[PDB]
């Protein structure tokens, strides 16, 4: 269920998954997740060294997963879920167009805005950055929350 | 404030009544001339068609030309006033 | 896209939506989840069009019903004269009235359905706007339409929503803004 | 009051049991030429 | 020649691959005494009101309608709370469903004798099953919804008649057995 | 004879008639557990009997309590 | 009083529904001279 074809192909696939999942949907899947653990990590990282202007006001000194607990009370977690839901409407459409026989390759929404993927060949080995990054950061992410889980500590602050 | 046939509220829930009944002949109508009904228009699934429990045919209908449906009742009796559970210790010429 | 393929132009990783053709006005091919392929597009069309004209009327109206009043009726906030207009039974006279027209426009519609008519053309060009000798303007007009309406329909919303949360009608809110209530005292935590 | 009902349970029986007996007739009228028949009475059963 | 389901065991024989979700678990051979047809049909409505129901007991806990007595958050003690009228005119309602749905042929015998698949009462609004592969994995997918639900609802409704309290709402403050 | 769902039902509980098992069989066993029961009985005839006393064993209105 | 109460229209509604369900299922046909 494996092929070459795949970008990232290292032929990793103990559990086969491949075997009874689409892998176009794996796909999709691995990048989705990656390309939000690389902001969050990001965002988590970003949190401890500085904040917006008012918000330390607000919120106070939560962080991680409290300050989640704090944010969902502001409604700025909500805002977040109806825009970040409308954009995924469009992407199960995606998915379902992808699925029915479609152009798209998986993780392609078509946003290249400053034209980084023009040159055929570069593309090439941007992807497999981005599935590399993603997978760290899916690791590094998982890691900074169950870090704060046991310590109770931010990120930069454990190192701090 | 007036009740009935002369009430406001009775008035907005008429036009919302013939709303309901005109969207059976204007909507009916429309999905008619072209709901679904398009070779592009398919549903899909991530999981593989070789992944177990996915049927050869699809709405499958056995024929079943076995015991009546009150022989089965019986079956579903036995199973529990007849198991065979002591049939398993079972022991291992006629007189003249 | 950034992979080449034949797709959308209003968003570019999904494929031109089947039945939708650039034929009815303003479509830049935006049908993300197909209704065009479950109900007839000019069916929906007659809906864009008629909920956007009930619209157009109605950006207009909160914000006139903000600044003037007519003397004979009271100044209230305009939800709240719908309350005082429904009790009055002057809402019921601009729902009678409507139905009335309503009733012709129904049939209308089973005409768009069985061919026969454009959607939401009910010849109504009193004026000469379009007009044999200004017929080159419809098309251009009908794009307006569309997109007024577009706009009108998303911009009501907004006005009734955020009066709601702000307590503060829209011309107000625009002159002093202020955030929703309580924002900049409250702290959650 | 209505059917000297004082108490809701005693609507479980009152309409599970004409409910059940109907389903046991679903199929008598089911298995029947329930055309019309331009006389006094059916003979066809 | 051995149920996949359970190895040890022989493989049903009237399970074949044709009925979907056949991994061949009837290990009491229910397959064998009754039509399959009539068994599908009741293990999929019984799902199909199970994923009605455990979708209820949820969505009632958090959100109730403005009527009075439409406010318990806990679903078993909700039933006693509502007028009782209304919960007769809810069965009816269904009970004429049932009777168009089948068209009146409402018992074992007769109900397959038409046409009608198993679960085929018509209602696929949205045509979701013009592809076949595509109506096959479908199809999968209902009936491990329709089994896993039957196994929610009746968790829910048991771990409630012990908890006084909603599924959400127990797992917040969960308290042993013996609390309560 | 008539033929009835029970009939049939109970039917091969009375379809072996006359089937014997050859010689003597468990004749030894039958004999065993008459003599057991023999003793058995002669045990609990003379507890009655008070001709046997177990300790506990009062045999006597008085042990009711 | 509450059971007896309702044994007894549990046991009158299924003789009742039995009597009318019955006397439904084209009693006119059941004469001898029907073909
Ligand atoms: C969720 C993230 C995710 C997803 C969807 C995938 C998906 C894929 N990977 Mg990638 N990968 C990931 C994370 C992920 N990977 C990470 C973190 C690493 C670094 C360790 C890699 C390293 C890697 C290599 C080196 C290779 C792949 C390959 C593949 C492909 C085939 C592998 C397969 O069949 O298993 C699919 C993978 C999964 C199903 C993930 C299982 C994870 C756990 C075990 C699941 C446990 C159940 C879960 C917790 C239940 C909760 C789910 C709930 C939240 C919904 C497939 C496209 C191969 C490829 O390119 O083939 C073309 C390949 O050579 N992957
Ligand atoms: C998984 C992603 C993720 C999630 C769930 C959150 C969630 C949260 N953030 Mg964090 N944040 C993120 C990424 C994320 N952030 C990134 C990538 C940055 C770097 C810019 C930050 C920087 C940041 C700051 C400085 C602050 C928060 C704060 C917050 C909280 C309130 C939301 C808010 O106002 O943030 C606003 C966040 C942004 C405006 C960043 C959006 C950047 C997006 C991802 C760019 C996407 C690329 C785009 C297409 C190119 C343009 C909330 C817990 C606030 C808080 O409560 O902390 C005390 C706060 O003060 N975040
Ligand atoms: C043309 C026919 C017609 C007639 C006879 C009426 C009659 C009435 N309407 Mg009106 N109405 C109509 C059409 C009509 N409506 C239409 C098409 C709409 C828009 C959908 C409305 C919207 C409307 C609202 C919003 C309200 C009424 C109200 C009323 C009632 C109060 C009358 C009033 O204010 O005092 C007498 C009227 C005046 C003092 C105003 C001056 C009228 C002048 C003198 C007459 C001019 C001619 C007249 C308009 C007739 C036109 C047709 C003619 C040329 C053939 C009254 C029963 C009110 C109500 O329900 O009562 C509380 C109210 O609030 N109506
Ligand atoms: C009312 C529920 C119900 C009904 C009518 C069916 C009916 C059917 N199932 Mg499904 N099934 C159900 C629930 C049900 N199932 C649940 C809850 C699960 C998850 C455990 C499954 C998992 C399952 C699999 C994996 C497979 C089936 C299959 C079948 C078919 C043949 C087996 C059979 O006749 O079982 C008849 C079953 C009953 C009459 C219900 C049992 C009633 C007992 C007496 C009480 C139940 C309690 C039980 C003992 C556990 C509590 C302790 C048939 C269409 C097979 C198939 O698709 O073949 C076509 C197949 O491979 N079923
Ligand atoms: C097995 C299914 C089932 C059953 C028996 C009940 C039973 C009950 N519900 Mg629940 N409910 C269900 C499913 C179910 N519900 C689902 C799926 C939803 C999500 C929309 C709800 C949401 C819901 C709310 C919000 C409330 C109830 C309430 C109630 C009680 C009063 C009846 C009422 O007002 O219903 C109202 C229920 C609805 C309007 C939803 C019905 C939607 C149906 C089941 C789905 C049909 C969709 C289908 C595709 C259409 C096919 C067209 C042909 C009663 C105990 C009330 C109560 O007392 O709760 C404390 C109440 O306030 N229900
Ligand atoms: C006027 C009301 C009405 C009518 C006429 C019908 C008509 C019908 N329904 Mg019903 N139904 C209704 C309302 C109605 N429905 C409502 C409101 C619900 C709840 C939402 C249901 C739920 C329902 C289910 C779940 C099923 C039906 C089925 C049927 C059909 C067969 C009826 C039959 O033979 O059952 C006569 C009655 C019985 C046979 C008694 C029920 C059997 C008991 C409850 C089984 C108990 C199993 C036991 C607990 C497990 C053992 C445990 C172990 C430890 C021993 C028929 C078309 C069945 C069907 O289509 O089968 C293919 C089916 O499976 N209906
Ligand atoms: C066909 C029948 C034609 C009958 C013609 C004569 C009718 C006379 C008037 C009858 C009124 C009926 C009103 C509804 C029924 C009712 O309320 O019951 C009235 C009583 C009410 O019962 C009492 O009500 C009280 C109210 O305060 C209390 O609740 C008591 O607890 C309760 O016992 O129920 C009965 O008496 C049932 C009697 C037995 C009926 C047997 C029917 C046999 C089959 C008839 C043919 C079927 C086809
Ligand atoms: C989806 C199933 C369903 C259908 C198809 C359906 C159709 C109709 C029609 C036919 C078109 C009418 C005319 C009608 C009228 C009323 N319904 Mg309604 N109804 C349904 C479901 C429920 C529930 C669950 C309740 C309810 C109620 C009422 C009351 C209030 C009485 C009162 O004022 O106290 C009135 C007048 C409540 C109730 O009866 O409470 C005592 C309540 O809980 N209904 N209903
Ligand atoms: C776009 C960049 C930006 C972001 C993403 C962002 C996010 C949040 C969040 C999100 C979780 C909360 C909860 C929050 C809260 C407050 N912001 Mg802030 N905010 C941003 C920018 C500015 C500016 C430019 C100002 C400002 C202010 C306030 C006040 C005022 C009252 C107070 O101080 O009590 C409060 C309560 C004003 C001010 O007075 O700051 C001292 C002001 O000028 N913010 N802000
Ligand atoms: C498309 C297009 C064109 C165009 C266009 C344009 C200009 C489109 C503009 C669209 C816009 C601006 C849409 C805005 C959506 C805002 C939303 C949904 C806010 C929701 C708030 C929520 C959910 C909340 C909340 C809550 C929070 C946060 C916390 C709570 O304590 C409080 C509260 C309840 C308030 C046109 C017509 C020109 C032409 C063309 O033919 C095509
Ligand atoms: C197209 C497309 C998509 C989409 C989409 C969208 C975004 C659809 C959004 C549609 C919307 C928002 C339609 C809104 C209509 C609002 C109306 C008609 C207002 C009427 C006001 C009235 C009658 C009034 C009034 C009042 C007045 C004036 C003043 C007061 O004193 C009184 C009163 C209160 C009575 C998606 C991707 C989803 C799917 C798809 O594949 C294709």
């Amino acid at each position: 269920g494996l092929d070459g074809t795949y970008v990232g192909d290292v032929g990793f696939d103990p559990l086969g998954f491949s075997s009874i999942i689409d892998m176009r949907w794996l796909r999709e899947a691995e990048l989705k997740h990656g390309r939000v653990c690389m902001l969050a990590a990001t965002g988590m990282i970003v949190q401890d060294v500085y904040q917006f202007p008012g918000v330390t006001k607000s919120f106070g000194d939560a962080k991680m997963t409290t300050l989640h607990d704090v944010a969902v009370k502001q409604g700025s977690m909500q805002q977040l879920l109806v825009w970040l839901g409308l954009l995924e409407i469009f992407g199960f459409v995606a998915i379902v167009q992808m699925l029915q026989g479609s152009d798209r390759q998986p993780g392609d929404f078509g946003f290249d805005p400053l034209n980084c993927a023009a040159n055929p060949d570069t593309l090439a080995r941007r992807q497999l950055v981005e599935l590399k990054n993603g997978r760290l950061a899916m690791i590094a992410t998982a890691g900074m929350l169950h870090h704060f889980f046991i310590t109770g500590k931010g990120p930069i602050q454990l190192i701090t | 404030e007036a009740q009935g046939f002369t009430a406001p509220k009775n008035h907005f829930a008429s036009v919302i009544g013939l709303w309901v009944l005109f969207a059976l002949p204007v909507w009916s109508a429309a999905y008619k001339q072209a709901g679904a009904s398009n070779p592009e228009w398919f549903g899909v699934s991530q999981v593989s068609e070789d992944a177990p429990g996915i049927g050869l045919l699809a709405k499958a209908a056995p024929e079943y030309n076995g015991p009546s449906f009150r022989e089965g009742l019986e079956y579903v009796f036995s199973f529990v006033w007849k198991p065979p559970i002591l049939i398993a210790w079972k022991p291992r010429v006629y007189d003249e | 896209a950034v992979f080449q393929g034949d797709f959308s132009e209003s968003v570019p990783f999904l494929k031109t939506p089947t039945n939708l053709d650039g034929s009815l006005p303003g479509d830049v091919g935006f049908d993300p989840l197909g209704f065009s392929e479950v109900f007839d597009i000019r069916v929906l069309r007659e809906a864009e069009l008629k909920h956007g004209r009930i619209a157009m009327l109605a950006t207009l109206g909160y914000l006139v019903q903000e600044a003037y009043v007519f003397p004979f009726f009271d100044k209230v906030p305009p939800i709240q004269a719908h309350d005082v207009l429904v009790k009055s039974g002057g809402m019921s006279q601009i729902l009678l009235w409507t139905s009335f027209l309503e009733i012709f426009g129904g049939i209308a519609l089973f005409q768009t359905i069985q061919g026969r008519r454009y959607p939401g053309d009910f010849a109504f060009d009193p004026l000469g706007l379009s007009q044999g000798k200004n017929a080159e303007k419809l098309e251009r007009y009908q794009l307006a339409e569309i997109k007024h309406s577009r706009l009108a329909m998303l911009a009501f919303s907004g006005f009734v929503h955020q009066g709601f949360i702000t307590k503060q009608g829209v011309l107000e809110q625009l002159g002093n803004f202020k955030p929703i209530p309580g924002f900049p005292e409250a702290t959650f935590f | 009051e209505a059917l000297g009902v004082d108490d809701g349970r005693l609507l479980v029986p009152l309409v599970l049991i004409p409910v059940f007996v109907a389903l046991l007739y679903g199929n008598f009228a089911s298995t029947q030429d329930n055309e019309d028949f331009f006389d006094t009475y059916d003979q066809r059963r | 020649d051995r149920s996949y389901s359970m190895p040890f065991l022989e493989r049903p024989p009237a399970l074949d691959g044709s009925l979907a979700g056949d991994v061949g678990f009837d290990p009491l051979g229910f397959s064998n005494y009754f039509d399959l047809k009539w068994l599908r049909e009741a293990e999929l409505k019984h799902g199909r009101v199970c994923m009605l129901g455990c979708t209820g007991f949820i969505t009632q806990e958090k959100i109730q309608l403005p009527l009075p007595g439409f406010d318990n958050k806990v679903a078993t003690e909700a039933f006693f709370s509502v007028p009782a009228g209304g919960l007769w005119q809810i069965f009816f309602t269904l009970g004429a469903i049932e009777i168009l749905s089948n068209g009146g042929k409402l018992a074992p015998g007769d109900m397959f004798a038409d046409g009608r698949a198993p679960g085929d009462l018509g209602f696929d609004p949205l045509n979701l099953s013009g592809d076949d592969a595509a109506l096959r994995r479908f199809i999968l997918a209902e009936l491990k919804h329709c089994r896993l639900a039957m196994i929610g609802l009746g968790g829910m409704l048991h771990q409630m008649l012990i908890t006084k309290q909603g599924p959400l709402d127990q797992l917040a403050n969960f308290q042993p057995i013996q609390y309560y | 004879a008539l033929r009835t769902r029970l009939g049939e039902l109970l039917r091969p509980l009375n379809s072996e008639y006359g089937k014997v098992a050859p010689g003597w069989g468990t004749t030894p066993i039958m004999g065993f557990v008459m003599l057991l029961f023999a003793v058995f009985l002669l045990i609990i005839l003379q507890i009655y009997n008070s001709s046997l006393i177990i300790e506990n064993v009062d045999v006597d209105w008085a042990s009711l309590g | 009083m509450f059971t007896l109460k309702i044994v007894v229209y549990t046991t009158v509604t299924l003789f009742v529904s039995l009597f009318t369900f019955g006397f439904l299922s084209n009693d006119a046909s059941r004469n001898p001279n029907r073909k």
